[PDB]
């Protein structure tokens, strides 16, 4: 009773199961380095404006 | 007006310029450390974009 598959039945995903587990961390990836922290603050005017040479404001 | 005006205005100007000196030198050492080590917001030079990598299933397993 083996029926031939029709035109596009072998060209699609098919949802298997298994007793296996998921592989935890494929690629054997190391831990990611932590990014540099963000400066938390409500920003204010520059202290004495521009510290340039002699401009006051 | 008097001498108090000149005296205390001079004191104000002096604290202003002293603070400015302090902050200029502080900015120098800050830039030095940030450039020698990219711990800070500045001198963070660009890296390749992460979101344009394809993570989908490929044609071969050992991609
Ligand atoms: C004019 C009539 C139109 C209406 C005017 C409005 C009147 C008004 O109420 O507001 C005026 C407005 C605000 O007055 P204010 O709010 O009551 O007082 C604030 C302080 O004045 C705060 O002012 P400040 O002292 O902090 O000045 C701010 C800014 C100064 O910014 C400027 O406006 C520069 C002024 C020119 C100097 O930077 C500075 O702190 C001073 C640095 C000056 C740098 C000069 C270096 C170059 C040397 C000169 C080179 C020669 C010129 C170029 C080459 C020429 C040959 C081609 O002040 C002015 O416009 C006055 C100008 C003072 C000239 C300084 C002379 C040195």
């Amino acid at each position: 009773g083996w029926v031939r598959p029709d035109l596009g039945q072998l060209s699609k995903v098919t949802k298997v199961k298994t007793d296996r587990p998921l592989p935890e961390n494929p690629y054997h990836s190391r831990a990611r380095p932590e990014p540099n922290p963000v400066i938390e603050g409500d920003l204010k005017p520059a202290k004495h404006g521009t510290r340039f040479f002699f401009w006051t404001v | 007006d008097g001498p108090e005006k000149n005296y205390e205005k001079t004191l104000a100007i002096l604290q202003i310029e002293s603070e400015k000196a302090e902050l200029r030198l502080k900015e120098q050492e800050v830039r030095r450390l940030m450039r020698a080590r990219g711990d800070g917001p500045w001198y963070q030079f660009p890296t390749p974009e992460k979101e344009f990598i394809d993570h989908s299933p490929k044609a071969t397993p050992d991609n």
